This record gives C-alpha cells, structure tokens and sequence, in this order.
C-alpha cells in the first residue's frame, strides 16, 4: 500500500499564496 | 556450464590484510600451505577472515572524531538531559588569585581604576571632550553624538551582533565607494540582470560545478570542549565561566527561536517584532553532509567495500531466471551477514534453514543460503575455497537437469596459492 | 590501469626469516647489507620500547634510500603511522621552524584507542517546545525544555532536552519525520534523513532515505579508534567540539598554526597515561622520515639533538646525498654529509652503495614489468649500457617514450629502434651541458 | 577575446603517427620537439605514468612557450593545465612547499559523476509558510504539465530559489534537484491579474508535454585543490576566490586522499591526471627544487613542462653554479626536450602567420624587409612592428602596408641593439651605475 | 612520569651525593665527573636554599662528557614542586615573539608562588537516591542516601543539588566527591558490587583538606593580562605581555609574600647549547639576573673559540666577555676507560638483558675507539640481532655483525673521502653513472 | 562600460493601504489581497496596485504617509528616501531631513 505523505506542520506561521487567479498573503 | 570470474581487492580489504599480514614474523603462513598443511591457524583463520570480507567479523561502526569528554555517563516518564562535556584537562587555580586580582575588593583598586581607565579618561567622553565628538559627527554623519563612546566600550562580538539598519546624516563625509552601490544595488536582484549576474560569480560556480550533491570528504579525529577551569571553593568563578561559555545574547545569536515561540510572544505575549532577540547569525555549511563530523555507515559502501560482494550483486542483477545457491564455507558458516545485505537493499523472494519443497514450485524463490539429490535447483554458484575438490564434488552432486558452475576468485590473496595448486590436481 | 609512482615495484624489504636477504624479493636487487640493517631496524621498531633511536641513510642518488625508507613503511604496517617528510617543510610562514618540527614528532607518535559512547538515535514523532516566561528579559533563552519523541524499532523513548542540546538540533534543521542520531558525548548530533515509513517520492532537495535504526534508543556503542598525538595536541588548542560559544566561535574562523606550548603537552600525556592504566590504550610507537637533511639549517639540528632525547620522541630516519659539505646557516663548519657532529653522534649512520651494470638490468626488467610494457633483449642490454653510462634515472624514465613509440609504431614491442628515437628526442643531463658548452646564445 | 602574442598556435601541428607536418595548426618548424612535445602529450592522454619531469631548454626567441601552449590547446578541455610561473610562488601567506604543493593538487582533476533529476511544468499554485522573523521557512509547491500534476514538498534552498527571481503561478520553470538551480522558462498561462509593479513580463512559452520526471545523469570536473580546500574549513568555498587559503593541514590530504580513491573503485570518479607548466623555472629556489625532486614520487602528480632559458648560471639560494640554473639530482630526474633557433624561411613563415592572425595586408617587400630585420635583430621586434606599420598605414589612408611604413617605424621605435649604441654614444646624458649624470647642456 | 619509553637519560634518578656533598664513585645511575658533580651538588643546595637570586653557571666542556646527565640529575634531584624549565637555543627565535620577549617567559616560568588553600569535601558511596519529581511546577525534592565505612546518613536536597544529580546520573552504588561551594560531583567510580572500579571510600563524610597550589609568574601574568585568557597557556598565543601588568603582579607577590599567604619557590631554566643565541639575547641574558625575581640559570656549551651569532669576532666558549664574567663555569672531563664500561654496563642493564662478558669488553673498546654513544646506540641493535638468531644473551659475533652494519662518524667520514666523485660536493658536482 | 534601462516608479507616497481580502484564510491577523499606493511627483501623480509582498518591506522600511520613496518594478523592493519638503510638520524638534519633492513625472524610463 502507497505510503502516507509526510505530516505538514505549518502552525505559527504567516502564510503565502500565490494562485492563478490572485495573490494572497496572510500575516499575524 | 563452468565460468571463472577473478576480482581485484579492494581498498579497505588490501589495507587490512596489509595490517595483519605484518603482524611479528608471519612468513605468510597461509600461503605458505598452513591451510593444506592441517599458532598458524590462528593466523590462518584471520587470513581468511580478512581475504573475505571486513564486516563479516567485526562491524563498520559509525565514523565519529573522537570524544575527548569526560561527560556524565551511566552503567546502563521521560529521561532528560543537560550537556555536561568537560574536558579532562582540569587547570586548578588557587582563590587567592581569583579573590586578589579579578574581583573587585575592599583592598583591591580594579574598578576604580577601571572606571578611571574607562569613563573618566576615555576621550570619546562627552562631558569633557565635546569638540572631538563633534568632529566625529561631522565625519562619519553619525545621528547620536554618544555613539563613540558606544562603539569605544563595546565587546567586538557584541557590537558585531548589535548591527544598527539607520541610514547616516546626508551632510557626512561619508562617501559611498562604487563597490558598496554596487553590492546594494544588487542586493535583492533577479536573474537576466547585467549589473546582476556581474556580481555572483560564486552561485553560478555553485550551481555549475554541482556543489549541491558534493560528499564530505574529511572529519576531524579528536574534537574537545575548551579546557575547564576548575577553581575550589567559589561560586562566582561556576557563574562567571558558566556565563562565558554561555552567553545569552551569544548563543542566541546563534540560534533560532521556535516558529510557535516567535507566535506566543508577536501574538500571545504581544512582543514586537523588532524587539525579538537576533537569531539565524550562524553560517550555512555547503552542503547537508558537511553539516555534522558524524558520518553514518552507508548500505552502499557495505556493497561496494568488498571484492566479491560487488561481482556478486552484479551477478544476481544479470542472473534472473535461474535460482541459485551459495557455498557459505568460504568464510565457515557466516549466513548472517549475507541475509541483512540482501533484505536490506537487494531484496527478492527467499528461503534459508519441506524447506526442499519451497523453491521448485516455483523460480521466483531462490534456494540462496545453505550450508553443505536436491538439484532440483536451476543453478548453484560453487565458487572458491576449495583446495581439495572432493567437497567441491559433493556440494555439486547434492546441487533442473541442467548444472552451471560459476567460479570467483581474488588475485593476490590465498585463493590463488591454493586455488594453483589445486587447479591441478582436477 | 594502475598508475605507477616509481615505488610500486618495491612491496617490503624481502628479507628471509634469519634475517638475511634474498636477492631477488619484493622488488629489490641488491643493496643486501642495507636491507639487513633495515630489517633490524624493523624490528626495533616492532620492539616498542625505545626512544629517540635515529639513523642516517648516507649514499649517493639513484641508490635506494628512499626506497629503503617506504620498504619500512611497507614492513612495518598501515597500523603503525609513518610521516614522511622533506626537510624543505619544516620552513613555515606562520609558525617557527622548530615548533613545525615537534608536531611532525608528535605526529609520528600512534595511539590506539576503545571508547563507548552513549548515543541516543530514532524517528522523530513529536517535537514540542516550551516556551519561557520571561522571553524578552534576555539573559536566559527563550525557551526552557523541549520535549522530543524518539521511536525506533523494539523502543519508544520521551526526551526532555536542555535548551543548549536543542540549539545543535534546531542547527541540523530537525523537521518532524527523519531519523536522528544524538551523540550523548559531545552533545553533537547528526541528521541521518528523511524516514521512510511516510512517502519518499515527493521531495526537491535529493535527501537520503533511511529506515528505522535497529536496536533499542539509548544504545551504548564502543568503537576502535587510530589517532595521534598530534591530533589530541591540535584539538586542545584549537578547541573545535563542545557546544558553548567559544567552540561553535572556533569552527567558524580560519585556523592558524600557533606555537603549542608543553604544558599542553604534558597534559595530554597524563591524559593518555590515564587511558593507558585504565586499560583502553595501547601505544604505537612510529617512524618519521626526513628526506633531504641536508637542507635543514642549524637550528634545527640543534634543537633536534635536544628534541630526540625525550622519554616520548619517535625514531627518525634520516636520508642524505651530499658528502664533504658546508652546513646550512652556518659559514665555516665543514661536515659530513650536510650533517653536524653534534648531532652525529646520536646518529647510526647506514651506508649504501652504487650499482653494477646487471643490477641496472634487473632493476629495468621490473620496472618495465611494473609499467605493463614487455622489452626485447638487446634492447634491455642496450638500456643497462645507457644506464651505466649516463644514470640509472634516466633509463628508467626513458622507459615510457618508447613503450609511446611502440604504440604509435602499431605493435607491443619495444625495439631498439625505439630507444634510438627516445634517445634522439630526449637529453639526459651530460649532453645538455655540452649543448651548453658549445652554444653561445646562453641557450 | 582580444589578439595576444600566441593568438595563432591551435595545435601542434602533428600527424597521427607522431610526426610533425612542416605547416599545420598554426605552427612551423622545431620538428624535433614538436614530435617530443606530441609524446609527452600522448603520455598525459594515457594518464597512467606520474610524475614524469620534463624540461625545455633553449635561446630566447625559440618557441618554448608556444611548445606548452600547444600542447595545452591540443590537450584538449576538462582535463586541467596549470600555467604558473617561477616568481609566483613566493608568497607572504604560504609556504614555498605549500604553494607548490598547492600548484600540484590544482594541477590533477576528478571527473565527479553525479546523479540528476530534471522537472519541467506548469506552476499551479505556491503555499510558502515563512516564520515571523523569516529565518525558518517550509512551503509546498504545485506543478503540472499536459499529462499530469504532482504536490511536492519545499525546503529553505528551494524557496529562497523561487524569492529571488520571482516565480508566480503562470510560469514554467525548471528544476534540477542535484544543483538546486531555477531557470524559468517563461509564462504560459497569461493571467489576467496585471499588478502595476511588474514591468519585465518573460516571453510566452507552450507549456511542456511528457512526464515531468526526467532521470539525467551528468558528469562535472573538480580539480584535487577544490576538493581540499572545501574541506578544510567551514567556509571553504569562499577560499577558492578570495585565495585566503593556506598552510593546510596534512590531515585533510591524507584523508582526501583515501576518499578519493574510494570514490574511485566505487565508479564514482574518474581521475584524469594533468599538466602543471611553471614558466621560467630557473627563477625557483633550491628548497623548491628539493621539494620538487621529491615530489614527483607520488601517485597523485601530474606531468611537471618545465621551461629555461639560461646556459651554465647560477642555481638560486646557493653560491655554486649548475647546468640551466637546475641542481643535479633534479636535472637527472627531468627529461630534456631541446629548441634550436630558426632561419629565414620559418621566420617568414611566422610573420606571414602572425600578419594573417593580426589582419594586416602586407606587400611582399615589406615583408621581406621584415624578414630581414628579424634575423638581423630579433623575432619579437619584426613580430611587434607589424601593428605599428599597420597603425602607420591607416594614418596614411592606404590599406596595404608598404616600406615606408615599416621604415618609418623603424626609425620611430628602437631595437634592443640600436638602444644600446645609442647609450653607449652619449652616456653622460643618463644616470650611471654609480649614480652620476649631467643634466645640463652646458 | 606519564607515559616515558627508554630514552638516554632514563637511568639518572639523581646526583649520587651523599649528605657532606661528596659524590660516591657510582651511585643514583651516574658514575664519575667527581668535581663537577660536587660543584652541581653546591649548586642543587643554593636552590634548595632559595635565598640566592639570579645566579648563571655554565657548563661547559668536550662533546659527550655529560654536561645534559648532569643538567638532568640536577633536575631528578630537584623532585617536583619546584619549577624546571629546559629549553634549547633554538626556541627562543619566534614568529611572532621577539626574542626578548621569549626569554622573559621561559625566566618567569621558572619562578613559582606556592598558596596552600584549604576547601571542603564530600566524598561517598551513594546507597540509594529518591527524588520525589512530583513537579507541579518548577519544584522538585529528593532525598540521598549517602554511605562510607564509619558513615551512613541521608541529605535533603534542594533543586541546584537536584540540578547538578540530573546531569552526572548517579545512580545507587557509585561513588562521588562532592563540592558544597560550586556544585561539581565528579564520579570517581562504582564500587565493589559486580554480583570503572574503585574502593568503597573510608569514613569521615565532609572533611576538609589543604591542596598545596603551585603556580609560576608566567601563568599569572598572562591571567593579569587582561586580553588574554587561560587558554594562551595553552594555544601559545599569549603574544608580547606587556610590561605594566608584570609590575603590577611583582607588586602583588611582594605584598602577598610580606602578608604571608603566599610562598614564593625558586627554581632552574636549563639553557641546552646556549652558543646559538644572538648578541641580543646575551645582553638580555647580561641584564635580567638583576631582578630580585630570577631564577638561577644554567647554560650548558661545547664550543671552542668560536664566533657570537649576530656578530663577527670570535670569543671564548662562544660567549661574549660579560656574560662570561658574570657566571661561575663548572668544567667538565672526559672518560676513560672504567667509566665507559660502567657507563654501558649501567645503559644495558636497564635497557635489555645482560651481555657477555667478552661482549661487555668489546663495546668498552668500541667506546673508547669510537664514540661513548656509538656504542650505548650499538648495544640494542646488537640485541635485536640477537633475537633474531634466537638466543638471550648478546655474545661478541652479534657486536660484530651491528659493527659491520652501523658505521660510526670515523668510518662515514673516510668512506665519503675515498668515493668522493659519487657523492654531491659544495660545488654541486656529482658523477651519477659509473661507466666511465 | 554596461548600458541598460531603469524602470522606476519614483514620488511621494499620499495614501497606502494594505487592503483586504474577502474569505480570509482562519485564524489570521489580516489577509492582504492587494497594497494599493498612491504617489505624487512634480507635475505627476499615480496609484498602483502592488503585489502583497510589498507590504511586509514598507513595514520594515517605515514607510509611512508623508514620505518620498523610491521602487524599482522587476524587484518590487522599496527604498525610502526620507520625508517629503513640505511635510515638516514637527516643526520644534526633527531628526530626518527632508529631500525635497522629486522632478519628472512620476514613472522614469532612464537609461
Ligand atoms: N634496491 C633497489 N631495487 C630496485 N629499484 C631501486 C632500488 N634502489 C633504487 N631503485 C630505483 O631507483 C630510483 C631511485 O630511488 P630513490 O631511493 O627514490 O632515489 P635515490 O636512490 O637517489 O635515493 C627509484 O625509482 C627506484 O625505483
Ligand atoms: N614553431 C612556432 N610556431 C608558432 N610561433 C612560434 C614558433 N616558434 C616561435 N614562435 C613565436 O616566437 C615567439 C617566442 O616564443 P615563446 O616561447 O613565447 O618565447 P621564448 O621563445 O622567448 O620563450 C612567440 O611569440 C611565438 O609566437
Ligand atoms: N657520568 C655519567 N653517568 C652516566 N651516564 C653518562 C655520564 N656521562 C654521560 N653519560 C651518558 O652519555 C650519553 C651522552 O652524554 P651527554 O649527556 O650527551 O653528554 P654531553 O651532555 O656532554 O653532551 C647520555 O646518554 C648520558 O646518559
């Protein structure tokens, strides 16, 4: 069986993101 | 079928049989016959030990410098830990001296005179010698008039660390060179840039000369703390050396606050963001291997370290339609380290000591591993060892129809000198 | 295949078991009494009980003390260290000579050492920090214990780490989901890589995949360990390992040579007498070889006659190729071989000798047999005359040009054809100076 | 680049049975060496022989720097050539033994074959998650293609790759996982987000087809020195350029070495040994030639081109005096290729060449004017007046260059021989050895 | 003693005195050199005195007469806690030290301040240790339980001692010293219950103890010197002190000395082959016996009338007048025959096992034909050949054999002067082949 | 000698806002779609709708209203050049000196 990917751990942090459409960016 | 493949030794092999062939006075025993012949065969078996493989009679353990510690060691819900390294050099120093000369005392004149040294006396003072700092402001376009006296009476990590972003006073005398608006004016540039790509020449060799997937080729053999000082009867000498090798500011220059800590205080605690202690100040290494001294043992040198290891995977990398034994006297019943080789990395379908039954059903299980009217078997690789051919013939006699031999040898090791003999005698 | 560096033809000094030399054995042809002398050095070597002992090789060039000294160093083991030098290294620009000098000494000196080291290595499930309470004060870290989840296969262990070990794992960059290894004697710790119990097809950065380390966390391993004095001597001084701020400061800088003072010394030598009553330790004695003695100055040699009178100072050998010469940094002292005659009575001078024409045939035979390049007879005749008459050097490196020949010639066979061309294309030293002589464009 | 004094040799004219053709690669004459030189080069193209000593000896004005040039243009690329001369070694920061110890592991290259992985898509969408302070950052990264679309994970080199050189969601990169290099291609998808920042928006590319995963294998060349000096200290690769290596320990080369080796008989490395030229060889000292009559004895030496040009002189750092300044024991090790001075037809034939190579139309009698002043003086002067005359004749608007010309610029620009009768004549005009002029007419 | 292997002074365990200064003919592993051993004797009781300051003594005389046995058995007969520095000529030219400035540290090595400090100690066998690690917050209890032979008692411990047992993990059975002021356990071993070892420590928990300190100026000039750690004591990189802080620290021993809590302990720099320091050095030399501070050097030479490097006269002993006249010279003779045979006696009976008789009288002759030290360097060879013809003793044909291997200078020098065009002369002239 | 092309947006910031975002991602402080920015030059005045990333450099740089900066466009990294002339409103104490309102329109093709 295809093994689980690896945990994502991304708590306490700002975040960017960048789509197709539009560009994000979350901050604290 | 009869083939003969013959192997060159290896590096590691070579220089172990170099360091127990010397030995007193060998007078190479084992080509000398002592094998054929029947202390020699001490040396015999640790010949053979050797001639074979290294990891079959002691491990590769991992390479590490050596610890010159004398940490807190044990004689073997959570169990934790304080580093506690010392170097076994212990430099005793009497309190007469700490006591009469360093701390400040009732009869001791070290923080006056350091004070009369270093404020009343220090040029850069305000207070007595204002023209001079003027000066200075006027030269360096410095904002604070007490920056002198700052930068006079600062550690020079410290004031490294403490690096200030204000831009200077537009009327200095403080003109910036074209090397400096050069490196700014790259500082966050892309690519396809002219004045860009001028300026890094050392990412393009990086990048180049593939920098990235590099080995780590040295470790050092001896790493130690720095030599403790060890003064009787006095706290403030474990404060003071615990503080120095320990410094807050330092360490955590250092280092790196956690990324749920760097929220608790911005977002919890409400600490601003520029108020943080600097972290991220330590130096990248080149590569994830030049990281840490601490080399692990690789699976792949364990394949490549031996002579007939190597030809052996390479043999059942060609050999697939056949299943195929092996004689495990070569090194006198050593399964063990055979099996881990070939579950850890070269995995296949196996059976080692009903048990007769098992591979003729089917091919896809290799007979592999027993020691020696089974020849049933497609193959047997019968190799070496074999001074007499009498055992020889009856490990292929027990063995489809079809027989096919397959022979390895070692050029300048014993499977020579009794491998011409023998050779022969068949 | 192999590259040849003019020494692989000698494998040992192809004594007998009495001590008498063979005449043809491990690539050597003659040289019977020096071989014998060697051989007896060999074993006062493997002796391991003296101090100080020098000798001399004395001879002319293309004689074999050289290869007199790495047939020792072939007898003697790999085990046993042996530092080859030229005596044109021990003038440095950044230490004093004689400083350069003692750490080749304590270079030569061996050590043998066991040493157990707690180790503490799994997969990392759980990696929580906690946080301080008064972070901004700054005169503790910001932190104050982390608690780390270590699994392995047959244990599962908690770990609740000083902050000071936490910097060395925050250093390696340790994510959650890779194996680990904490060196428990140094606190140093290493990250193996990714584990490969989650999906290993999905990264950008070429890590390594390990599986699950076997055996239970807090594993107690001894290892075997080969090091030298040196090397402890370098490593207190330049103290790179721990991890306080002076030693994560000293990797980061630039190392200099700085003279090692003796206390340090006699430190480390209490330290391995410790490890040596203890039980651990066992001393390698070893061999150091300063080839071309005669470029070495005064000063050396005088700090040298002290410098082999120690309880601890290896034994050295000695290589020269002069004779009735002036010594260096000295303007009126005539002596032998470059040496002075303080230092030549601490020393046992070992003499060899030129050769005959048949040695230079043998020797030439070998080599060319070394070299992969099989000779015709009269060719190899005519080689030993070229031998006798110019130098035994320049037919051995004639050898190779016409092995080129006789490749470009579309055959495997050298002729003599071929060792009249390499003569006609290359010059051995005599008819360059007489090309010298006759020409007057200072050519 | 621009046109030197040995613009014109590109190989050493030789055939492939070892003789040398009288005209070819841009060379002519010195037939003898030429066939010597083409077998030392067949030795270093062999590489299995080190540290074999050669040494060129001639006059002045022979051709023995355009000997080791062309046999370093006929050496072919990647396989390395050092070019060091004799004044270069003594340093304030090395040793003489060191720097040439340096000289010889610079000298001696590995072949490195690594293993690659080549990723070429459409970029979907980036989920870079940095910290507060920035210092700690982890994203993830999106990409497809025309066939399918894969989620891959990011490190710290990866996107502060993807920062700098800003990549939005539109573009088509490429990746190579064994060098972290980012190159990319251009945008495809043509978004109709248009902040008013960006201005340089790359070429329109057809976003690519076929499996993103392409296995590759490559192979880079990294000299022994590089490798030392990587791992000699912490910040290693900084040492290479600004040169602030130095008095290295033996340690690192013994352990270099036995992990070269390793990476040899595992197939790893492929070594390919090297040439180290030292021009001007005379100008050494005597403990740099111990160190190198030593030094070749060595499985990781090089072949060692050695040049002079000096008769019976003096060896340096010693009172006595030896053939071509070189002491015995180091002239017994060496092989020496001898250079004879030329005639007229092969200096013609050099300065029909060197015109040629310096795009200079010259007539016939200049040229035989030129001839004549070559062997009357030296090659060097009738190869410098070329550029000179040529310079002449554009003043005078006329493209070929005449005897004028070259009369003019032998009247304006003086010889070696000329300069010397002119100080002879009027000596007191200039400062004496013993410090002593006239400075006025009178 | 460390780690010591056989060198060639191993056999002196001191002067052969007895207590009237009068040297026994063969004692303490030296034999002869009556007057001089006498006057090194005077000179053992001026620095055991130590109210004697800055006195130089050379010795001086022909090569191989025991002028370093002599320095050496000063320096075993000395013992320890007095300082002893033995350097060489050429140390003192330094890279980075002036030469001055070396000198100044090899005399303030040699001087040393004696302090007797008196601290506190627990020392014991650990029965059992609790902690009661019901951490609500951030404290914690415990008790220890802590044994000798004569005591058995249990502590109450608090959380720095609960801190400091975390790290270090004892656990029940091992033995550990404690210190109350700093809070340093050192785990001296387990004890002897196997069912590293160390005895079960004796009684009295808690007992005081004086650790006599010696250190030398050196060490405290470069403490005082403020730049400078402790660790230029060991890196060598304590780079010219200045002289204020050596002022001050003379000040400080002065005042420590006259308060009486400090002892100040002379000591000896033995200078081997002094011949080879400059002019410069020598007037240095010539004007730092002045300090009240300076030890009492000695200077060993074995050169005629030879020239002062730095100069180009020639002087006596090479030493200029001054210096000369400002040291008292002990003289050295050489051996003759008895003394050699008790001298390769002495050498071969520590060194190996015992020799023929015949073979004692061989080397003796060799001795005095030859070189004293060719001979003690033939009788190991001569051993090992020995050994190799499978036999204990050393017989006459083994000293025959190591004869005809290892030459001595005589033989080299003639063999050089009859093959002379084989070798490489002054001029660099060499015939390399031996056609003709 | 290197020739190239500056394109630059260069003037003095009116109004900046780091403006919003419908659906805000969960559990965060802001969520910047867009920085709009409006410059002002001599003869010349513009607003440009700047990528996010733009945002966290004028908090660093304490860019502020009343300010004269100074873009580059490929980069998007901003540098202050300090406050505007005319806006010396703390008119008793002051450390930052004022550059005067800069020439030229407001977006510069130099070369
Ligand atoms: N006894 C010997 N047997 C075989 N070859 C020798 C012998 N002695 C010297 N050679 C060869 O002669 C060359 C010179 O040896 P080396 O000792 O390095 O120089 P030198 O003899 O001048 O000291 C070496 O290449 C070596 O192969
Ligand atoms: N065979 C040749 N082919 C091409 N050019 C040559 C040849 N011989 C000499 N030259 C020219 O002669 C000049 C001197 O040669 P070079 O070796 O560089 O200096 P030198 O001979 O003084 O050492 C060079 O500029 C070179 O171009
Ligand atoms: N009186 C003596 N007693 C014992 N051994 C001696 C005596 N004199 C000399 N020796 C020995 O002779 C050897 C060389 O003497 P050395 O000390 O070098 O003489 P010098 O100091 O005069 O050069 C040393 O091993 C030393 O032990």
């Amino acid at each position: 069986f295809v093994k689980p990917r690896r945990p994502y751990n991304s708590e306490g942090m700002t975040r960017i993101l960048r789509r197709y459409e539009e560009d994000l960016f979350c901050t604290f | 079928i009869e083939i003969d493949v013959l192997c060159d030794l290896t590096q590691r092999q070579a220089k172990l049989y170099q360091v127990l062939k010397s030995q007193i006075s060998t007078n190479y025993d084992a080509i000398e016959n002592a094998a054929t012949n029947d202390n020699l065969i001490n040396a015999v078996m640790q010949f053979r030990k050797v001639c074979n493989h290294p990891d079959l009679f002691e491990r590769a353990d991992v390479d590490s410098p050596f610890s010159f510690t004398t940490f807190g060691k044990t004689t073997s819900k959570f169990t934790d830990l304080i580093y506690s390294s010392r170097n076994p050099i212990k430099y005793s120093l009497p309190r007469l001296i700490y006591e009469d000369l360093i701390l400040p005392n009732y009869n001791n004149d070290v923080d006056i005179a350091n004070k009369l040294k270093n404020v009343k006396f220090n040029i850069f003072n305000p207070s007595t010698n204002y023209e001079l700092c003027l000066f200075l402001s006027k030269l360096t376009g410095e904002p604070s008039l007490n920056e002198f006296f700052r930068v006079s009476t600062t550690p020079l990590l410290k004031r490294v660390i403490e690096r200030t972003n204000g831009p200077k006073n537009t009327d200095s005398l403080s003109f910036k060179t074209i090397t400096q608006e050069l490196l700014e004016v790259t500082r966050n540039a892309p690519s396809e840039g002219v004045m860009a790509s001028l300026l890094n020449v050392e990412k393009h060799a990086y990048e180049r000369e593939y920098l990235n997937c590099i080995q780590r080729g040295y470790h050092p053999n001896v790493s130690a703390p720095p030599v403790t000082i060890e003064v009787l009867g006095s706290s403030h000498v474990t404060n003071s050396i615990n503080n120095e090798l320990f410094d807050p500011l330092i360490s955590q220059a250092l280092s790196d606050i956690p990324a749920i800590t760097q929220y608790n205080m911005h977002v919890k605690k409400g600490i601003p963001v520029e108020d943080f202690p600097k972290t991220g100040l330590f130096p990248e290494p080149l590569n994830k291997n030049f990281s840490s001294n601490i080399s692990m043992p690789s699976m792949d040198r364990f394949i490549t370290e031996s002579a007939k290891l190597r030809k052996l995977d390479e043999l059942l990398v060609k050999l697939k339609s056949e299943g195929h034994r092996v004689l495990i006297y070569f090194q006198m019943t050593k399964m063990m380290d055979l099996m881990e080789e070939y579950l850890t990395y070269r995995q296949y379908n196996h059976i080692r000591l009903d048990l007769v039954h098992d591979w003729q059903t089917n091919p896809e299980i290799f007979v592999f591993l027993l020691s020696t009217n089974l020849t049933a078997a497609d193959t047997v690789i019968f190799y070496d060892s074999d001074w007499n051919p009498t055992i020889d013939s009856q490990a292929m006699d027990r063995a489809t129809r079809q027989v096919t031999v397959y022979r390895l040898l070692v050029r300048g090791t014993i499977e020579e000198r009794m491998r011409d003999r023998a050779k022969q005698k068949e | 295949v192999t590259r040849t560096a003019a020494h692989t033809h000698i494998k040992g000094l192809g004594l007998d078991e009495s001590g008498v030399a063979k005449r043809v054995e491990g690539g050597f042809v003659g040289q019977i009494e020096a071989r014998e002398a060697c051989g007896v050095i060999v074993d006062l070597i493997k002796a391991k009980k003296m101090s100080g002992r020098a000798i001399l090789l004395a001879g002319g060039p293309s004689t074999g003390k050289t290869a007199l000294a790495l047939a020792i160093s072939q007898e003697l083991g790999p085990k046993v260290p042996f530092c080859p030098l030229v005596g044109s290294e021990l003038y440095s620009v950044e230490v004093k000579k004689t400083e350069t000098l003692m750490e080749n000494f304590r270079r030569a000196i061996g050590l043998r050492i066991k040493e157990t080291k707690e180790v503490y290595e799994g997969e990392v499930t759980e990696l929580t920090p906690e946080d301080a309470e008064n972070p901004l004060g700054g005169y503790g870290k910001t932190i104050s214990h982390v608690i780390v989840g270590l699994k392995s296969a047959k244990g599962t262990k908690t770990l609740r780490l000083d902050p000071t070990i936490y910097e060395s794992i925050q250093r390696e960059k340790v994510s959650i989901g890779d194996v680990i290894y904490i060196e428990a004697n140094t606190g140093a710790v290493k990250r193996v890589g990714r584990s490969d119990a989650y999906a290993t097809e999905f990264d950008l950065e070429t890590e390594e995949y390990v599986p699950l380390p076997k055996g239970e966390v807090h594993k107690k391993k001894e290892i075997v360990q080969d090091v030298t004095l040196h090397d402890l001597d370098v490593a207190n001084a330049r103290p790179q390992g721990g991890q306080d701020v002076i030693s994560m400061m000293g990797q980061l800088l630039k190392p200099k040579k700085t003279e090692i003072t003796e206390k340090l010394r006699q430190e480390v030598n209490k330290v391995v007498a410790k490890y040596i009553d203890q039980g651990v330790a066992e001393l390698i004695p070893g061999v150091l070889f300063i080839d071309e003695v005669n470029m070495l100055d005064i000063e050396i040699f005088t700090y040298l006659n002290k410098a082999l009178e120690s309880n601890i100072a290896p034994v050295v050998v000695l290589a020269s190729n002069r004779g009735m010469t002036t010594v260096r940094g000295t303007e009126d002292v005539i002596s032998p071989h470059g040496v002075p005659p303080d230092l030549i009575d601490r020393l046992l001078i070992v003499r060899t000798l030129p050769y005959d024409k048949d040695e230079i045939r043998t020797i030439i035979e070998r080599r060319a047999t070394v070299e992969r390049l099989q000779v015709e007879s009269s060719a190899l005749d005519l080689l030993a005359t070229m031998g006798t008459e110019t130098s035994l050097r320049y037919a051995l490196q004639l050898l190779a040009p016409c092995g080129i020949l006789a490749q470009t010639s579309n055959r495997k066979e050298i002729v003599v054809n071929d060792v009249n061309e390499a003569k006609l294309l290359f010059l051995d030293a005599k008819r360059s100076t007489k090309i010298l002589e006759t020409s007057a464009n200072y050519l | 680049s621009l046109i030197a004094a040995h613009s014109h040799i590109t190989g050493l004219g030789l055939d492939e049975n070892l003789q040398p053709r009288p005209t070819s690669e841009g060379m002519v004459g010195q037939l003898q060496a030429r066939r010597a030189a083409g077998v030392i080069l067949k030795m270093v193209q062999n590489g299995t022989i080190a540290g074999r000593a050669v040494l060129v000896a001639g006059p002045p004005s022979t051709g023995k720097t355009a000997l080791a040039m062309g046999v370093s243009q006929s050496l072919g690329k990647d396989v390395p050539f050092t070019a060091i001369a004799g004044s270069e070694i003594f340093s304030l920061e090395l040793s003489k033994t060191e720097a040439l110890t340096q000289a010889f592991r610079k000298s001696i290259g590995i072949k490195i074959k690594e293993e690659t992985e080549l990723i070429e898509g459409e970029v979907v969408e980036i989920q870079i998650d940095r910290s507060i302070t920035g210092g700690h950052k982890q994203g993830k990264l999106t990409i497809k293609t025309t066939d399918m679309e894969t989620i891959y994970e990011l490190g710290n080199k990866m996107i502060d790759g993807l920062t700098k050189e800003k990549v939005l969601a539109g573009d088509v990169i490429s990746i190579d996982k064994a060098s972290g290099k980012i190159t990319k291609l251009g945008r495809s998808f043509a978004r109709s987000r248009d902040y008013d920042a960006m201005g340089a928006d790359t070429r329109f590319v057809q976003c690519p087809e076929g499996e993103l995963q392409k296995r590759k294998t490559v192979v880079h060349t990294v000299s022994l020195h590089e490798i030392d000096v990587i791992n000699s200290r912490t910040q290693g690769f900084l040492a290479l350029f600004t040169g602030d290596t130095g008095e290295i320990r033996s340690e690192v080369r013994d352990q270099i070495n036995t992990k070269v080796a390793e990476w040899k008989e595992e197939g790893k490395a492929e070594i390919v040994p090297g040439v180290l030229f030292i021009d001007e060889v005379h100008m050494l000292d005597i403990e740099c030639f111990s160190f190198i009559n030593r030094a070749l004895e060595d499985e990781f030496a090089p072949i060692v081109m050695m040049a002079t040009n000096r008769g019976v002189s003096k060896t340096r750092g010693t009172n006595y005096k030896s053939p071509h300044g070189l002491p015995l024991d180091l002239l017994d090790r060496s092989i020496i290729i001898t250079t004879k001075s030329y005639n007229e037809q092969e200096i013609k034939t050099i300065l029909s060449i060197r015109a040629q190579e310096e795009e200079v139309e010259l007539s016939s009698d200049a040229l035989d004017l030129l001839t004549k002043t070559g062997v009357e003086t030296s090659l060097r002067y009738s190869s410098n007046l070329i550029s000179v005359a040529q310079q002449i004749a554009m003043k005078r608007k006329n493209n070929t260059v005449e005897v004028e010309d070259v009369k003019r610029a032998y009247l304006l620009f003086l010889d070696s021989a000329r300069s010397v009768k002119y100080v002879q004549e009027n000596e007191s005009q200039y400062i004496d050895d013993q410090g002593n002029v006239q400075i006025s007419i009178a």
